[PDB]
């Protein structure tokens, strides 16, 4: 009830989680090289023939984005599944009996 | 549609993601300031005089409508060049600060004038920035700029000590210690005058005549903008997915009364990453806040082709109140169901309670029998 | 990585099928999820309750038990526990 | 140390490594496991 | 219609901390309850600010001067770089009516001023003024703690303000206060120094209790903060401490 | 991958952040190195002899 | 035209570092395995009998 | 201070030995009382 | 003579055949440049960062 800080884990989990999500939202707002970080106003500024251009350097940029992101949340979840397994073994073995 | 997302022709018990769905957008709106005034841009193009390279005249164009039909279907340049627009989008966009660099060049260097060139004038007289956005006018002049006898008002700097940085005008007329041997302000050896004539004549053939350019530079949504194109405004309606275009910023959403107060010194609001959410409308002066019309993901729930075909479809958090992928079969009678994860069509609530085949989520699941 | 515009998703589409495999890999992650909390919990096949009167030869299980005035039917120490981590 | 690389030190020396060793050894040999 | 003086008046000129003040709007953009980091050119926390109680200052990238006035003794500012009439020159003054801004190659000598008659009707600041080339006139600017910041950018003038009520004696107060931007000017001078206007009780000068406060400004990154009704309340100085 | 170049940092600037979660993932296994070694050798309270 | 040759190296040398932080990842996660069956098996059998 | 991780300057090393707080490495570690 | 980079210069103990100009260990990173006046040996070392 008094002292804090004593569910360390847990909380470390669900910061871990809102700043990768935080970090994947704050990269759209990046050139990546191009001419602008929003679309609809290189669209809306000049000829296609090179709007094809902008995008492609906007598409390959947004790309790798979530491809790191979708990689980090890979290990995460091997990492956490290991973590479950081994409760799931403590559960089974101590509450149901003694060790 | 499941059988299509899934390339087989049967397909097994349970759930699966199909697609998304969009509300469309009706009624386009455009709004635009109420400051309509001809914009003064025949006084630049028709000026009797120019200025030197090394003395480019400058005006500054600010509050006034602006009309490029005119210079662009006119023919009578023979270089119309843009760089970060296209021409035939400038009378659709709105800006502030448009800036006109007017002078008169030789005729074979016209195409010194470009981001990252190297030449005589290019760095020792006019030098435009790499990231330059906007628009070069070139074309003759040599009725006008061209004497007989040879006009020499025309003059242009071939020694300089450095470079020079983007937009920045030099007009220090001091001798120029060329070699080793000091001037002492007298030219003597090894010093001369920076500055020196055209020799334009009417004699000379094309590439020599001198040629009248001027550049126009702009500014990209970086304040209030006070220069737009011949547009005409709309009336503004409120509760539903429109697309809008506040002032050269397009988007698509629905727009509502707001809310929170503005300093009397802003022009919108947003608050992570590039995210408008409020606007103050150039005519009425009236905050509004924007936040784009609905949208989710459909999943199917089917019992496997090979018992039965009929589905039920699951609309992930999506109030139940308006659902109507176009399947209108599903949007007209069809049984309907609110929960946590969204609304269900298809499917009917029991409250007998009993183990479930296809989870849906928040305790909710279901099964087949209907 | 288009934001509903026409030109970008025909762009997009010459990429190949990057997307399918994206989709699929964060669908396993989420089912992987539900599994193990269902492995971890479900240790049982019932559901037993504890008898009205509690004489357990002088142990005190109070903090522990849910306590039904509770409508989140939830016990002391849980309440503690969900009230400290956000 | 040739161009960004930077190998950091380990928090416990090799010290206090041989002493947890020898601690754990010298207590299993005198108390058994009632020390654990 | 100027003439010079005898009294060699000599500003003491003292030395005071800079303190927390000095932190404007940076941008026209509303924002509630965020942390926004922002680089930009702002006086640095616990600086020199010289306290003078006309000598010729240098502008340097831009000038925050504050006065914590009574009956509004100080009218209007010069700037240029030569303030004579070879070099164009900026002008402000603020009576007791509309302020009026001019850009002209005035010709400005030994002690400009304005001078009060005793009803006022006098204006003796300069002696020609030939060309010119950009005219302003909006609502006068002006116990009292008076701010306001000058900067020079891409051919931008803009000139930030800001009123608080005070009654600390002698230093400057130890809080935080933004400054709402008052005007943009889109004209283009190569500025260097400037001055200051006083307007004396002309009837012998009396004009003794004309003290300033003058700071500068450098290019540096600040964290800001705004509350839900998006006004500044707290900013942190990032190159100043490790804690920082 | 700019060896102190002004202009190279310039264009690096623009690609967003990724070089911070670059630091961030090394700096985690870093300090997971020696939690492990402690939570392997710490297992007594005092040291015997 | 410098700038494009600048851009090549630069993406380049990103994608190497970032080949190599991924692999080092993988194997940190196969040594916390090892060690923690480490741990275990110190607590198990040195602090008492199996 | 001059240790092995580094340079270390504003505090002050002692002679004592206490538990480990923050830690800095090769063996040593700091903490508040300055 | 066009080889450029950045460090502390030192004296070296290193031999060079008559031919070469200046050596390298491994992964291709220089460490002794043979000067082209005074044909000595010197040695390279990154000054120091962290
Ligand atoms: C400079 O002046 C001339 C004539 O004064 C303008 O020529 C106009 O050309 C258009 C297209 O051929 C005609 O429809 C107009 O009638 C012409 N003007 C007049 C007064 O007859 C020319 O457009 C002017 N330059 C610019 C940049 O406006
Ligand atoms: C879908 O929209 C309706 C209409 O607003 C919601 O019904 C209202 O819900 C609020 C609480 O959220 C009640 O206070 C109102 O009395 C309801 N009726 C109205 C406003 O007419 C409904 O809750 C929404 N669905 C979900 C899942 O939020
Ligand atoms: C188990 O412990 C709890 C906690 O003290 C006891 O609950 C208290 O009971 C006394 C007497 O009935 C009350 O005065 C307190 O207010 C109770 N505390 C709370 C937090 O409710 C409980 O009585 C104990 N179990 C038994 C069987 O006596
Ligand atoms: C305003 O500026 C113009 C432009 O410089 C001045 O006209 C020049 O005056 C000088 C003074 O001797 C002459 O040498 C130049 O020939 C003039 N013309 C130019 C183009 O420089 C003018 O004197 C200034 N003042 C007024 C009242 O017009
Ligand atoms: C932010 O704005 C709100 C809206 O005016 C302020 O709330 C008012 O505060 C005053 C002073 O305490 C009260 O007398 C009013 O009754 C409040 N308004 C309402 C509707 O209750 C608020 O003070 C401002 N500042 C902060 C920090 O919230
Ligand atoms: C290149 O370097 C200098 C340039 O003049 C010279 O080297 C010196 O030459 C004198 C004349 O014989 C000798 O006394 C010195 O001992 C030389 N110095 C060194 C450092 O060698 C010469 O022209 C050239 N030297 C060599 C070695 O190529
Ligand atoms: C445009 O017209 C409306 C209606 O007459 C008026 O209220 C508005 O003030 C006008 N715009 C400006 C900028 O004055
Ligand atoms: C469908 O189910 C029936 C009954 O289980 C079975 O006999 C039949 O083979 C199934 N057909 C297919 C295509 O799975
Ligand atoms: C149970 O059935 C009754 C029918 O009278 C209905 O009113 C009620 O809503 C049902 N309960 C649930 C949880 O749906
Ligand atoms: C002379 O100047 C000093 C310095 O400002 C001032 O205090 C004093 O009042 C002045 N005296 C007269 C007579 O003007
Ligand atoms: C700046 O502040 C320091 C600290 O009080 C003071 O000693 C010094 O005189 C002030 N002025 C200058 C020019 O350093
Ligand atoms: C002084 O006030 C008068 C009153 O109309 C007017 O000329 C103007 O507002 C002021 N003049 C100057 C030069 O500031
Ligand atoms: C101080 O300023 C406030 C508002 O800025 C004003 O209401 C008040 O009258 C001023 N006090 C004096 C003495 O001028
Ligand atoms: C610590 O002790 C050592 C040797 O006992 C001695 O050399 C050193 O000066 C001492 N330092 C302090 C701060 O006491």
């Amino acid at each position: 009830s008094s002292t804090a800080s004593a569910l360390g884990k847990l909380q470390d989990v669900v910061n871990q989680n809102a700043q990768a999500l935080n970090t994947l939202v704050k990269q759209l707002s990046s050139n990546f090289g191009a001419i602008s970080s929003v679309l609809n106003d290189i669209l809306s500024r000049l000829d296609p023939p090179e709007a094809e251009v902008q995008i492609d350097r906007l598409i390959t940029g947004r790309l790798q984005s979530l491809q790191t992101y979708v990689t980090q949340q890979l290990i995460r979840a091997a990492e956490i599944r290991a973590s479950a397994n081994l409760a799931a073994i403590k559960m089974s073995e101590c509450v149901l009996g003694q060790s | 549609e499941t059988k299509c997302t899934l390339k087989s022709f049967t397909v097994e018990k349970g759930i699966y993601q199909t697609s998304n769905f969009r509300v469309q957008p009706t009624e386009s709106i455009v709004r635009f300031p109420n400051i309509t005034n001809l914009c003064p841009f025949g006084e630049v193009f028709n000026a009797t005089r120019f200025a030197s390279v090394y003395a480019w005249n400058r005006k500054r164009i600010s509050n006034c409508v602006a009309d490029y039909s005119v210079l662009y279907n006119s023919a009578s340049f023979s270089t119309f060049k843009c760089y970060g627009v296209s021409p035939t989008k400038l009378n659709d966009l709105c800006f502030t600060n448009v800036y006109a660099d007017s002078f008169v060049i030789r005729g074979d260097e016209v195409r010194q004038i470009a981001p990252g060139q190297t030449g005589t004038i290019a760095d020792y007289n006019y030098k435009l920035p790499d990231d330059f956005t906007g628009c070069v006018i070139a074309w003759n002049s040599n009725n006008l700029d061209s004497k007989v006898g040879g006009n020499y008002n025309y003059l242009y700097r071939l020694f300089r000590k450095s470079n020079l940085k983007p937009f920045e005008r030099d007009i220090s007329t001091e001798i120029y210690q060329a070699g080793s041997t000091p001037c002492n302000g007298v030219k003597g050896f090894n010093c001369y005058f920076p500055l020196q004539s055209y020799g334009f004549q009417p004699t000379y053939g094309v590439g020599y005549q001198p040629y009248r350019v001027v550049v126009l530079s702009f500014e990209l949504l970086h304040a209030p903008a006070t220069v737009c194109g011949p547009k005409k405004s709309t009336n503004l309606v409120k509760n539903k997915c429109v697309n809008f275009n506040f002032n050269g910023l397009t988007g698509t959403g629905v727009l509502t009364e707001s809310n929170k107060k503005f300093l009397p010194f802003q022009q919108f609001g947003r608050d992570i990453a590039d995210t408008t959410d409020a606007v103050r409308d150039p005519q009425t002066l009236e905050i509004l806040d924007i936040t784009p019309c609905s949208f989710g993901g459909v999943s199917v729930i089917t019992p496997g082709t090979n018992t039965s075909n009929q589905v039920a479809v699951l609309y992930q958090g999506v109030n139940c109140t308006e659902v109507p992928p176009t399947w209108r079969v599903y949007s007209t009678g069809s049984n309907v169901f609110q929960t946590r994860a969204g609304c269900l069509i298809g499917a009917e609530y029991v409250n007998n309670s009993y183990e479930c085949d296809i989870p849906i989520g928040a305790g909710i699941c279901a099964s087949y029998q209907s | 990585i288009c934001g509903d515009s026409t030109e970008c998703s025909n762009l997009l589409l010459q990429y190949g099928s990057f997307c399918t495999q994206l989709n699929r890999a964060l669908t396993g992650i989420a089912v992987e999820q539900d599994k193990n909390t269902q492995e971890v919990f479900a240790q049982v096949k019932q559901i037993y309750k504890t008898p009205p009167i509690k004489d357990f030869g002088g142990f005190n299980f109070s903090q522990i038990l849910p306590d039904p005035s509770k409508p989140s039917k939830r016990s002391f120490i849980e309440d503690l526990l969900f009230n400290k981590v956000t | 140390k040739f161009n960004g690389l930077t190998v950091l030190p380990p928090l416990l020396t090799d010290e206090m490594i041989a002493q947890y060793t020898s601690a754990l050894l010298a207590g299993t040999i005198t108390s058994g496991w009632t020390f654990g | 219609q100027c003439v010079n003086f005898t009294n060699r008046t000599q500003l003491p000129s003292a030395y005071t901390n800079s303190f927390t003040r000095g932190v404007y709007y940076p941008d026209k953009v509303f924002r509630s309850s965020v942390l926004h980091s922002t680089q930009d050119l702002f006086l640095p926390f616990f600086s020199n600010v010289t306290w003078f109680h006309n000598p010729v200052l240098p502008f340097n990238d831009g000038v925050y001067f504050a006065s914590t006035e009574k009956s509004n003794i100080i009218r209007g500012w010069i700037f240029g770089t030569t303030l004579d009439s070879k070099t164009q020159s900026l002008l402000i003054v603020n009576n007791a009516t509309n302020v009026v801004i001019k850009v002209c190659e005035f010709q400005f000598c030994n002690y400009p001023f304005l001078g009060v008659y005793y009803m006022e009707s006098e204006f003796r600041v300069y002696s020609s003024a030939n060309n010119c080339t950009f005219e302003y006139v909006s609502q006068p600017f002006l116990k009292n703690l008076s701010e306001f910041v000058f900067k020079n950018i891409d051919g931008y003038f803009k000139i930030y303000s800001k009123h608080t009520p005070i009654n600390l004696v002698r230093d400057l107060p130890q809080g935080f206060s933004a400054l709402e931007p008052l005007v943009d000017l889109p004209i283009g001078i190569n500025i260097t120094r400037f001055q200051t206007l006083l307007a004396l009780h002309r009837s012998g000068w009396t004009a003794g209790a004309a003290a300033y406060y003058v700071g500068y400004l450098q290019p540096r990154t600040f964290l800001l903060k705004y509350n839900e009704n998006g006004t500044i309340t707290d900013a942190v100085d990032c190159a100043l401490d490790p804690l920082s």
